[PDB]
C-alpha cells in the first residue's frame, strides 16, 4: 500500500530521470568547473539511494525473494557503487582520473525505468515477439549482404590500390630526416612510375616516406593495406564519408580508370542501394505491424472578432512583425541593437497580439479559449514574447517565441494545414519516435561520457555536453570518422578495438535503423489507414486444411499529306528486337541520333576549345539546327500547330522543344566571338547547355520517368513551404542573435578588434589528415599576412539572406560541424541548442519529408497505394510464382553405383556447406596484396592452385554424377564451370608464364568465384535478385539523372569553366572540361564538400581579376550563378530523384525477400511443390495430366499436406478444379501452383474485388458440381 | 642619376638616389620624410642636414629591410612548394603574386608616401593586389575554425579598406 500509490510511482519515475541528470555531471572536467555539483551530485545520490533501497525492500519483503525486478535490483546495486566510489573520490584518495568512475556505465540505464510504462501496446506481446523476429531475421539477412559486399571491396581494394605512401618532396631530402617543411603544400600523394598517377614538378621528387621513418601510425587509418584497414576504410565511404579524398589520393597514386571503376561502383552498390535496403527491411516491419493490428480483429465586439477580416488583419500584422523582426540585419560597429526602432516595432506588436488574446479570452471565456488546442500555443506565445520585450531578454533564447510567431501563417492555407496533419499523423507514431531517439541520445551520450571523461587528451567526451555534441555528430554523418579517430587515438592501443567495436555498432543502429524508421514513420503516415482502404474499396498444421476450414465455415489538303507520311513512318520469333526498333517513329530516331551527336560534340567544348572558334565543334550544331528546323517544318505541317489534339505545343515538351530550337538557332545564327561574363551571350550559351533535355521528350520512358516524378509536385512543393518555414525560423533568430557577432582577428592570439591590426605569420595547411607532429626546432610552414577582423567567408548571419543560405547549407549536413563550432566559439555554448536543434528539425525530420513524399507518389503511380498489405503481399507472391519454374535436378541413377553414390554425396548439405566454406576461403587468399616482387604471394598463389583444383574435382563429379545435360540445366552450375575454366587456364599460365598479368588473372579468377558465393545462401540470393532487378528497373529514372548531370556539366563548363582555385576548387575538382565537370558534379551529391565548392564559384574581385570583354580570360566566379545553379542542383538530385532509387529498392525488396508467414504460399512450400512435381512428372516436361494431378495431391506432406482424415472435400474440390480448367487435360505446373496460392489464403483477405468475386464463382461452381458427382455415384447405387 | 643601393650607414652619411637594398623602391629621402624607428626617434630629415644620430636610423632602416626580406623569404618558400602555381588562375602567375607580394610588404615596413613616381597608387591597393594575384592559400584549421578565408585578406567586417590620409606609392606592376 505504501509503494502502489498513483504519486509514489511518479516520484520513482521523475527520479530515474534526476538520476541519469546526476550521473551525467559526475565527470572530472564537470567538478573542476564548478566544484559545488561535486557534493550536489552526491546528496542527490545519496537521497535516490534511499529510495530506490526503500522500493526494493518495500516489494521483495512482500515477495520472497517480474524480471524487471532483477534490474532495478542492479540499479540500486549500480548506485550503491557509485556512492561509495564517490565518497572514496571525495576523500581524495581515488584519483577521480582513474578508470574506477566506468562503474557508473550502468547507471544511465536507469532512464529505462522512467518510460518502462509507455511499453503497453494493443497488440499481445506474442504478435510483438512475432514481428521483432520477423524484422531480426530481415536485420540479420541483410547485414550477411551488407557483409558480402563490404568484404567484395574490400578485396577489390586491397588488389586494385596499395599504400598511400609516395609524396612529393624537396629534392634535397634525406633517407629519415623529412619533415613538414619538406613537404609540398598541400601535401599531395604521387606515383613513382611515369604513366601513372601524379607526377611531381621540378624541384621536387616521390618519394616514400617507409623508408624515411614515418609509422603508420602517424600516416592515417585508412588506406587498403590489408583486408581489415580495408574493410573499415570501405565502410568508411559506404556512408559517403572521406571517401572523395581517398579517391583524389588513389588518382594521384594509381592509374585514372581504377579509382573511378572502384569509387563509382561502391557508391552505387553500397551508398545508395545496399543501404537502402534497410529503409526497406523497416518499411516492411511498418506493413507487419499493420498485418498484425488488423488480424487481431460584449455584444458586438465578439462579431467582430468572428469576422474574417479580423483573422486576415492579425495574421497580416504576424506576417508584418516576423519580416521587421528579421529584417534587422547588422549595420556596423557604431550602433545600439538594444533600444533602437525595432524594438519599439516589437513592443508594439507584443502589445497587439497580447490585447488579441486578452479579446479572445473576453469574448469566449477563459476554458473555451484554452481548449482550442491552438489557443494554448497563441498564449504560450503571448506569455513568451511578453518575457521577450523586457528589455534584458531581449536578443535571448526568449526570441525564439517571437520567431515561432510564423507558425500561425499556417492559417492562410487550408490544403497546407491538412497536408501537416496527415504527413505528421498523431502525435504518438512521431512523437513517441522522437522521444525514443532523444533518449537513446541522452543515455548513449552519458555511456560515452563515463567511458571517456578520464581518458587523458580527449576533449570529446569531458563533459555531457561534449559527450552529446560527439553522439549527434556521429548520427548526423558528418565527420563521424573523425571522433571516433580521435578517440581511438587517445585510448591507446589495448582498448581501440573495443572503442572501435562500441562506435561501429552505435554509428550502424544509429545510421541504419534509426533514420530508417523515421523514413518508415513518415511513409506510413502518408499511408492510407487500412480499415479507410478496405471502406473505400467498398465504395468501388497445414496451411491447405485451414483455409478450407475457414472457407466451410462461411457456407491546305496538298503537301500535308506528304508531311503526315513522312512524320508517322514506324517499324515474331525475336520480337524484343522489334520492338526496340518500332519505340519512335523514323523522324523521332533522326533527331534522337542528332541530339546525342550534338550532346557528344558538346562534350568537347571547354573555355579554350570554343564552338565559336572551332569548326569541328560547329558541324554537330549545324546538323542539329538544320536536322530540327526540318522535323519542326514537318511536325507542324502535318500535325499542326496549336489546335490539333496532336498539335505540336500541347505540353510543356513541345513548349520546350521550341525553345531549345529558338536558343540554338539564334546561337547559330549570332555565334558571337567574345561572350563577356555575366552577359545575355553567356546566358544564350547556358540555355544552349540545355539541349540533352530532349531525351526526355522524344524517348517514352523518360517521359514516363519525367510524368510519374511531377505527379507528386505538389507535395514536393508543401514540404519545400514546411522546409521553407523552418529555414525563415531559424533564420529570422539567426539574424537578431548573431548579426555581426561571427567576425573575429584571423590571428587566433588576438582577441579585441583594437588589437586587429599588423601582420602576423598564418600557419598554411600542408596536410589535415598526416600527423608528422616531429618538429625538433622548427615551425611549421606559414608565411606573414594582415591582421583582419573577418566573418567565416562560408556563412553569416548578418542579414537573413546569408542566414537562410547558411541554413540551406547546414540541411545537406555537409560542413554543418564547421557551422556548429564558429556559433559555439564566437557567440557563445548556449547557442549551440540553436544549430542542435535546427539539424534535427531540419535533417532527421524535414529532408525525410522529401524521401517520404516522393515514395508515396512513387506507390501511387504503380497502383498500390489503396491496396492493403494483404492485397499487395498477395501481388508480390503472384509475382514470384509467376517466374517459379520446375526444379533442375535429373532423378538419382539406378544400379550405377559410380554414379548414384556420387548422386548422393554431391547432393548431400555437407557437401554444399563445405564448397561454400572453401568459397569463402579461397576468398580470404585475397587479404594481401597479389604482387610480383612480394613473397607471400607465392603461397597465396599456390594455395590458389590447390583450390582451383579442389573446385575442378567438384565440377567434374557434378558433371558425371548429374549428367553432361543436366548440369548445363542449372545457371548457376554454367557459371561454376566458367569460373572453373578460367581456373585451370590460370593455372597453366601461371605455372607456365608466371608474369605479373598471371597474378592479376589469378585475383580476378578468385574474385568471381567469390561472386558465386551469393548463389549458395537463400537469403544472399534474395537480396543479389532484389539489388540487380531494382538496378535494372531503375535504368531510366539513372538515365534521367545522368541527363540533368549532363545538362548541369555543360552549364558548368559554360560558368564555371576559369574559375580560379579555391578552398575546394583545385586540380582534382573544377570546370575546365565537361568529363571534369561531370566527375565533379556526380561527387557533389555523393559525399563532397558541394557549399565549399559552390563558395569557391562566387568569388569577386578583389579576389579575382575581372575582364571586360570575354569569360574564358576573366578567373572569375559568377555569384547568383553559383547560388542557382548548385542549389538547384543538390536540391533536384540528393532531395527528390535519389529517393526513387529508394522506392524501387523497397518495391523490389517485397518482391523478392520472402519470409515464412503463416497465411500464404512461401519459399519452402515453393520448394517442396517442386521436388513433389520433379517426383510425378518423370522426362521433365512441366506439364502432366490430370491422374498425376491426384497423385501429386497425395503425395504432398508438410504445410501444402491433404491428408485423407479429415479433408478428402478439399482433396475432391481440387481434383475436379485441375480437370475442369482445360476441360480434363494437360495441366502445366502454373495451374496446379495457382490452384495452390488460391487455397492456401483466406481470399478475402488477399484478392481484389473483381478477382475476389471471380474466384468465389470458380469455387462455388466447383464446390456444386462435385456435390452432383456425388450424388449421382449415390443415385447409381 | 641613377641608383645607388645602401650598404654603410657611415658611408652614405640626393637622398632621392639611394635604395634600399631589399626594398629597393624606397629611397631615403623618403624614408627620412616620414619613418622614424621610436628608440631612435629622432629622424624627421633634421639629422641628415644638420651624424650619429643618422647612423642609428639608416641602421634601423637596413634592419627593417632585413627583416622583410626573412619574411619575404619564408612567403616564397611557401609559394614554391605550391605545387598548383601554374593552374590556379588564367590571369595570374606566380610572379605577379611574388611582385606584389613583395611590395605590400616593403609598404608594411616603411609606411610612407613615394615620390617621383611615374604611375601612383595608394599603397593599401597592393593588398589588394595580393589577394588578387596570389594563390588561395588554405590556412591550417586547428586553433580556429577559419571557416572558408584565405590565408591573405585584407578588408574586414564593415570596413571601407581605402581611406583619407593614404601614403599612396609608386605603381610598379
Ligand atoms: C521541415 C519541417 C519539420 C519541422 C517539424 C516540427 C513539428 O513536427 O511540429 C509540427 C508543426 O508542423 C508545422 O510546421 C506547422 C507550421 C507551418 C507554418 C506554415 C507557414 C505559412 C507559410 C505560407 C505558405 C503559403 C501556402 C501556399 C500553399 C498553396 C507539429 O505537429 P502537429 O501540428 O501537432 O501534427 C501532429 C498532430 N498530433
Ligand atoms: C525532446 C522532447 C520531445 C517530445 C516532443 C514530442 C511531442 C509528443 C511526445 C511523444 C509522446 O508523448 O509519446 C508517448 C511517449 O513516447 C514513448 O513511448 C517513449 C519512447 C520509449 C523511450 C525508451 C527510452 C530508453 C531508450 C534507451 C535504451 C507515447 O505514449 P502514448 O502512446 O501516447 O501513451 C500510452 C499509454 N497507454
Ligand atoms: C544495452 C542494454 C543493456 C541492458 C538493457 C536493460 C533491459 C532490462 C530487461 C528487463 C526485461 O526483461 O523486461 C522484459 C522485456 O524487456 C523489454 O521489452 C525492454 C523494453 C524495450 C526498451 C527499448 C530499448 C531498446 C533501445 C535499442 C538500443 C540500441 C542502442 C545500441 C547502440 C550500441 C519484460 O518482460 P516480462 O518480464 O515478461 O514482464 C511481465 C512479467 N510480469
Ligand atoms: C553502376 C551504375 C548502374 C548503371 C545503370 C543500371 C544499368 C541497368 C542494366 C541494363 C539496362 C537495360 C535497359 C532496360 C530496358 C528496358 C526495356 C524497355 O522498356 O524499353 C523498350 C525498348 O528499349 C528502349 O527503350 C531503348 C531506349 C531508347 C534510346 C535511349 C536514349 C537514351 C540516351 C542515353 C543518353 C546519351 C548521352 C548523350 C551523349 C553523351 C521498350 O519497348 P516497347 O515495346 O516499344 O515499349
Ligand atoms: C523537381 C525537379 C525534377 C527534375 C526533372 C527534370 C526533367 C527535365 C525536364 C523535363 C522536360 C521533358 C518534358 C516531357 C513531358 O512533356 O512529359 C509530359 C508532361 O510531364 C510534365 O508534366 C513535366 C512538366 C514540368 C517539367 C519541368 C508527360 O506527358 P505524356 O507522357 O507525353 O502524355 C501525353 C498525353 N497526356
Ligand atoms: C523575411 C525576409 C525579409 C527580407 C529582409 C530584407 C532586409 C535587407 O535589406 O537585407 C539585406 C540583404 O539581405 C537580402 O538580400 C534579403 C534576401 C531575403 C531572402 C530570404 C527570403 C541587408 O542589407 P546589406 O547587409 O547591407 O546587403
Ligand atoms: C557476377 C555475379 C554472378 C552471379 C553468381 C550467383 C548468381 C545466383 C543467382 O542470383 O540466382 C541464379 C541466377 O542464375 C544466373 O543467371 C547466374 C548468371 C550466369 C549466366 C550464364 C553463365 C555463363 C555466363 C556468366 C539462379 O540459378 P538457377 O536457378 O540454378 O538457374
Ligand atoms: C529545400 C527545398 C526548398 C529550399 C529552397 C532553396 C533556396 C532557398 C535557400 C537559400 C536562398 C538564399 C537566397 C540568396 C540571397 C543571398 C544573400 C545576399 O545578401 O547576397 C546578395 C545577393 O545578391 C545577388 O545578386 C543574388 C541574387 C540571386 C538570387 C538567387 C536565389 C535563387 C537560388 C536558387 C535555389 C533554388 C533551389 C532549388 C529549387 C528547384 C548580395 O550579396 P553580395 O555578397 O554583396 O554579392
Ligand atoms: C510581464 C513583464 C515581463 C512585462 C514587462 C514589460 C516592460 C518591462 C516593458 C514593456 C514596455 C517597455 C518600455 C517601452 C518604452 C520604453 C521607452 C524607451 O525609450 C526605452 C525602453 C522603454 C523604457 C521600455 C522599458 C521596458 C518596458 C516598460
Ligand atoms: C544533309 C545536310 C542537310 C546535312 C549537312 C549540312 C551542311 C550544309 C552543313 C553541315 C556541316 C556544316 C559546316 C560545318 C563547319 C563549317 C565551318 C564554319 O566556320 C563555316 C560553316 C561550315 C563550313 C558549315 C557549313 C554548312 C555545313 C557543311
Ligand atoms: C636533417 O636536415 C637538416 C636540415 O638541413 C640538417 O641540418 C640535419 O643534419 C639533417 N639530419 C639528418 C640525420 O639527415
Ligand atoms: C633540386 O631541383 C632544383 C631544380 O631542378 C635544382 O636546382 C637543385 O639542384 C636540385 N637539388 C638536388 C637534385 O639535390
Ligand atoms: C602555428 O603553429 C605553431 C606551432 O608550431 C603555434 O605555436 C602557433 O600558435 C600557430 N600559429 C597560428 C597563427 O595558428
Amino acid at each position: 500500500l505504501w509503494i502502489n500509490k498513483p504519486w509514489v510511482h511518479s516520484l520513482l519515475r521523475i527520479c530515474a530521470i534526476i538520476s541519469v541528470i546526476s550521473v551525467c555531471m559526475n565527470t572530472p572536467m564537470t567538478f573542476e568547473h564548478y566544484p559545488p555539483l561535486q557534493y550536489v551530485t552526491f546528496t542527490l545520490d545519496t537521497l535516490l539511494m534511499f529510495l530506490y533501497t526503500a522500493e526494493m525492500i518495500a516489494k521483495m519483503h512482500i515477495r520472497g525473494i517480474d524480471r524487471w525486478c532483477v534490474f532495478d535490483g542492479f540499479m540500486v546495486f549500480c548506485l550503491w557503487v557509485s556512492l561509495v566510489l564517490q565518497v572514496f573520490e571525495i576523500a581524495d584518495i581515488v584519483d577521480q582520473m582513474s578508470p574506477w568512475g566506468m562503474l557508473r556505465i550502468p547507471r544511465p540505464l536507469i532512464m529505462i525505468r522512467a518510460f518502462r510504462i509507455y511499453f503497453r501496446f494493443e497488440l499481445p506481446r506474442t504478435r510483438i515477439t512475432n514481428i521483432l523476429k520477423r524484422s531480426g531475421e530481415q536485420i540479420w539477412s541483410v547485414s550477411i549482404f551488407l557483409l558480402f559486399f563490404l568484404l567484395l571491396y574490400g578485396i577489390l581494394g586491397v588488389q586494385m590500390f596499395g599504400t598511400f605512401t609516395y609524396h612529393c618532396v624537396v629534392n634535397d631530402t634525406k633517407p629519415g630526416n623529412v619533415t613538414w617543411n619538406s613537404l609540398a603544400i598541400p601535401d599531395t600523394h604521387c606515383s613513382p612510375e611515369l604513366e601513372e598517377g601524379y607526377q611531381c614538378p621540378p624541384g621536387f621528387k616521390c618519394m616514400d616516406l617507409e623508408d624515411l621513418g614515418l609509422s603508420r601510425q602517424e600516416l592515417g587509418y585508412s588506406g587498403f593495406n590489408e583486408i581489415g584497414t580495408s574493410i573499415f576504410t570501405v565502410y568508411e565511404a559506404s556512408s559517403q564519408e572521406g571517401w572523395v579524398f581517398l579517391m583524389y589520393r588513389a588518382i594521384d597514386s594509381f592509374p585514372r580508370w581504377r579509382s573511378y571503376f572502384y569509387f563509382i561502383t561502391l557508391i552505387f552498390f553500397l551508398a545508395w542501394l545496399v543501404k537502402n535496403v534497410f529503409i526497406a527491411v523497416i518499411i516492411e516491419t511498418f506493413a507487419e505491424i499493420r498485418v498484425q493490428f488488423q488480424q487481431m480483429w460584449p455584444a458586438c465586439l465578439q462579431k467582430m472578432m468572428r469576422s474574417s477580416v479580423f483573422h486576415m488583419f492579425i495574421l497580416s500584422m504576424v506576417t508584418v512583425d516576423v519580416i521587421v523582426a528579421a529584417s534587422n540585419y547588422y549595420k556596423g560597429e557604431n550602433f545600439r541593437r538594444q533600444y533602437d526602432e525595432f524594438y519599439l516595432a516589437e513592443v508594439a506588436f507584443t502589445v497587439l497580439f497580447d490585447l488579441e488574446a486578452l479579446l479572445k479570452i473576453w469574448c469566449l471565456g477563459f476554458t473555451g479559449y484554452i481548449s482550442s488546442s491552438l489557443h494554448k500555443f497563441e498564449l504560450l506565445l503571448v506569455i513568451g514574447t511578453t518575457l521577450h520585450v523586457y528589455p534584458d531578454l531581449y536578443h535571448s533564447q526568449f526570441t525564439y517565441f517571437q520567431v515561432l510567431r510564423v507558425v500561425r501563417l499556417i492559417k492562410i492555407s487550408p490544403a497546407l494545414e491538412d497536408f501537416v496533419y496527415k504527413i505528421f499523423g498523431p502525435g504518438k507514431k512521431l512523437g513517441s519516435l522522437v522521444v525514443f531517439t532523444a533518449s537513446l541520445l541522452i543515455v548513449m551520450s552519458a555511456i560515452s561520457l563515463q567511458m571517456f571523461c578520464f581518458v587523458e587528451e580527449l576533449d570529446r567526451f569531458t563533459t555531457f555536453p561534449r559527450a552529446f555534441m560527439s553522439m549527434f555528430q556521429i548520427l548526423t554523418q558528418e565527420g563521424w570518422v573523425d571522433v571516433m579517430d580521435q578517440t581511438l587515438n587517445a585510448v591507446g592501443h589495448m582498448w581501440a578495438p573495443l572503442v572501435a567495436i562500441y562506435f561501429i555498432l552505435y554509428h550502424l543502429f544509429a545510421t541504419l535503423i534509426l533514420l530508417s524508421l523515421f523514413v518508415a514513420v513518415i511513409l506510413d503516415n502518408l499511408e492510407l489507414d487500412e480499415d479507410l482502404k478496405k471502406l473505400k474499396q467498398l465504395k468501388q498444421r497445414s496451411i491447405l486444411s485451414v483455409q478450407h476450414h475457414i472457407r466451410q465455415e462461411r457456407r491546305e489538303h496538298r503537301f500535308r499529306n506528304f508531311c503526315r507520311v513522312v512524320v508517322r513512318a514506324r517499324f515474331t520469333k525475336y520480337h524484343q528486337l522489334y520492338d526496340l526498333l518500332g519505340l519512335v517513329t523514323y523522324l523521332d530516331w533522326v533527331m534522337i541520333t542528332v541530339t546525342i551527336c550534338s550532346c557528344i560534340s558538346m562534350m568537347f567544348e571547354s573555355p579554350f576549345r570554343r564552338v565559336m572558334h572551332a569548326p569541328t565543334l560547329q558541324i554537330a550544331e549545324y546538323v542539329f539546327v538544320i536536322f530540327m528546323s526540318i522535323e519542326l517544318n514537318l511536325k507542324i505541317m502535318a500535325d499542326g500547330l496549336f489546335f490539333t489534339p496532336t498539335a505540336v505545343i500541347r505540353d510543356f515538351g513541345g513548349v520546350m522543344d521550341i525553345f531549345i530550337y529558338l536558343v540554338s538557332l539564334i546561337f547559330l545564327c549570332w555565334m558571337p566571338q567574345n561572350v563577356p561574363a555575366e552577359s545575355g551571350a553567356q546566358l544564350l550559351m547556358v540555355l544552349r547547355c540545355l539541349r540533352p533535355l530532349r531525351i526526355f521528350k522524344l524517348v517514352p520512358q523518360m517521359r514516363k520517368v519525367v510524368r510519374e516524378l511531377f505527379s507528386g509536385f505538389k507535395e514536393i512543393f508543401l514540404v519545400s513551404i514546411l522546409l521553407l518555414t523552418l529555414m525563415l525560423v531559424f533564420a529570422s533568430f539567426g539574424v537578431q542573435l548573431f548579426a555581426g557577432k561571427l567576425a573575429k582577428c584571423n590571428d587566433p592570439n588576438i582577441i579585441r578588434r583594437e588589437d586587429c591590426n599588423g601582420i602576423f605569420r598564418i600557419n598554411v595547411s600542408v596536410s589535415k589528415n598526416l600527423n608528422l607532429k616531429l618538429r625538433p626546432g622548427e615551425k611549421k610552414p606559414g608565411f606573414w599576412v594582415p591582421r583582419v577582423w573577418a566573418n567565416p567567408r562560408n556563412f553569416n548571419f548578418d542579414n537573413v539572406g546569408n542566414a537562410m543560405l547558411a541554413l540551406f547549407e547546414v540541411l545537406s549536413l555537409k560542413g554543418w560541424v564547421e557551422v556548429r563550432d564558429v556559433i559555439i566559439h564566437r557567440v557563445g555554448p548556449i547557442h549551440g541548442i540553436y544549430i542542435h536543434v535546427f539539424v534535427f528539425l531540419g535533417c532527421m525530420i524535414g529532408l525525410t519529408l522529401f524521401v517520404g513524399v516522393v515514395i508515396a507518389n512513387f506507390n501511387e503511380n504503380k497502383g498500390t497505394a489503396l491496396l492493403t498489405v494483404d492485397q499487395r503481399r498477395w501481388e508480390d507472391l503472384k509475382s514470384r510464382l509467376k517466374i517459379a519454374q520446375p526444379l533442375h535436378l535429373p532423378p538419382r541413377p539406378d544400379n550405377d553405383g559410380f554414379r548414384a553414390k556420387m548422386y548422393d554425396i554431391t547432393q548431400h548439405p555437407f557437401f554444399k556447406r563445405t564448397i561454400a566454406l572453401l568459397v569463402l576461403a579461397q576468398s580470404v587468399l585475397l587479404s594481401v596484396k597479389w604482387d610480383v616482387e612480394d613473397p607471400v604471394t607465392v603461397p597465396l598463389a599456390t594455395m590458389s592452385v590447390v583450390f582451383t583444383f579442389i573446385f575442378v574435382l567438384e565440377v567434374t563429379m557434378k558433371i558425371i554424377a548429374m549428367s553432361p545435360a543436366g548440369f548445363w540445366q542449372s545457371r548457376r552450375n554454367r557459371y561454376d564451370l566458367l569460373v572453373t575454366s578460367l581456373g585451370v587456364v590460370w593455372v597453366v599460365l601461371h605455372f607456365a608464364l608466371l608474369n605479373a598479368y598471371t597474378y592479376m588473372m589469378g585475383a580476378c579468377v578468385i574474385v568471381f568465384r567469390f561472386f558465386s558465393i551469393c548463389g549458395k545462401h537463400v537469403t544472399l540470393k534474395m537480396l543479389l535478385l532484389t539489388v540487380v532487378v531494382s538496378m535494372y528497373k531503375s535504368f531510366f529514372i539513372i538515365v534521367g539523372m545522368f541527363l540533368l548531370l549532363l545538362c548541369y556539366a555543360f552549364a558548368g563548363v559554360v560558368l564555371f569553366g576559369t574559375v580560379k582555385y579555391g578552398e575546394n576548387i583545385n586540380r582534382h575538382a573544377n570546370f575546365s572540361s565537361a568529363g571534369k565537370a561531370i566527375t565533379v558534379l556526380f561527387r557533389i551529391v555523393t559525399g563532397e564538400d558541394w557549399n565549399k565548392i559552390m563558395h569557391d564559384c562566387m568569388v569577386q574581385p578583389p579576389f579575382c581579376t575581372p575582364d571586360e570583354f570575354t569569360y574564358w580570360a576573366t578567373d572569375c566566379g559568377n555569384y547568383a550563378g553559383a547560388l542557382m545553379y548548385f542549389c538547384s542542383f543538390y536540391v533536384i538530385i540528393a532531395y527528390i530523384m535519389l529517393n526513387l532509387l529508394v522506392a524501387i529498392i523497397v518495391e523490389n525488396f517485397s518482391l523478392f525477400y520472402s519470409t515464412e508467414e503463416d497465411q500464404l504460399l512461401s519459399y519452402n512450400d515453393l520448394r517442396h511443390f517442386q521436388i513433389i512435381w520433379n517426383m510425378v512428372d518423370d522426362k521433365r516436361e512441366g506439364v502432366i495430366p490430370t491422374f498425376r494431378v491426384k497423385f501429386l495431391l497425395r503425395l504432398l506432406r508438410g504445410r501444402l499436406e491433404v491428408d485423407l482424415d479429415k479433408d478428402k472435400l478439399l482433396f475432391k474440390h481440387m481434383c475436379y478444379e485441375m480437370e475442369r480448367l482445360h476441360n480434363g487435360g494437360d495441366v502445366t505446373f502454373h495451374d496446379v501452383l495457382s490452384m495452390l496460392s488460391y487455397r492456401s489464403v483466406d481470399i478475402r483477405k488477399s484478392l481484389q474485388l473483381e478477382e475476389l468475386l471471380a474466384r468465389e464463382q470458380l469455387e462455388y461452381t466447383i464446390e456444386e458440381e462435385v456435390a452432383k458427382q456425388t450424388i449421382r455415384m449415390w443415385l447409381k447405387k | 642619376g641613377q641608383c645607388f643601393t645602401v650598404e654603410s650607414a657611415d658611408a652614405v652619411c640626393n637622398l632621392s638616389d639611394f635604395y634600399l637594398s631589399f626594398c629597393n623602391s624606397y629611397t631615403l629621402w623618403e624614408l627620412f620624410s616620414g619613418l622614424s624607428s621610436p628608440s631612435t626617434l629622432n629622424c624627421s630629415l633634421d639629422v641628415v642636414l644638420t651624424m650619429t644620430t643618422c647612423r642609428q636610423c639608416i641602421e634601423a632602416y637596413q634592419d627593417y629591410d632585413h627583416h622583410a626580406q626573412e619574411k619575404y623569404e619564408e612567403f616564397e618558400s611557401v609559394l614554391h612548394k605550391y605545387l598548383q602555381s601554374d593552374e590556379y588562375s588564367v590571369k595570374s602567375c606566380p610572379e605577379d603574386c611574388k611582385i606584389v607580394y613583395k611590395a605590400w610588404l616593403c609598404s608594411q615596413y616603411f609606411e610612407v608616401t613615394q615620390f617621383n613616381c611615374r604611375k601612383t597608387i595608394p599603397c593599401k591597393q597592393y593588398c589588394l593586389e595580393v589577394q588578387t594575384r596570389c594563390p588561395f592559400i588554405l590556412p591550417d584549421n586547428d586553433e580556429v575554425i577559419y571557416g572558408g578565408l584565405s590565408s591573405f585578406i585584407c578588408t574586414g567586417l564593415y570596413e571601407t579598406f581605402l581611406t583619407n590620409d593614404e601614403p599612396e606609392c609608386c605603381d610598379i606592376r
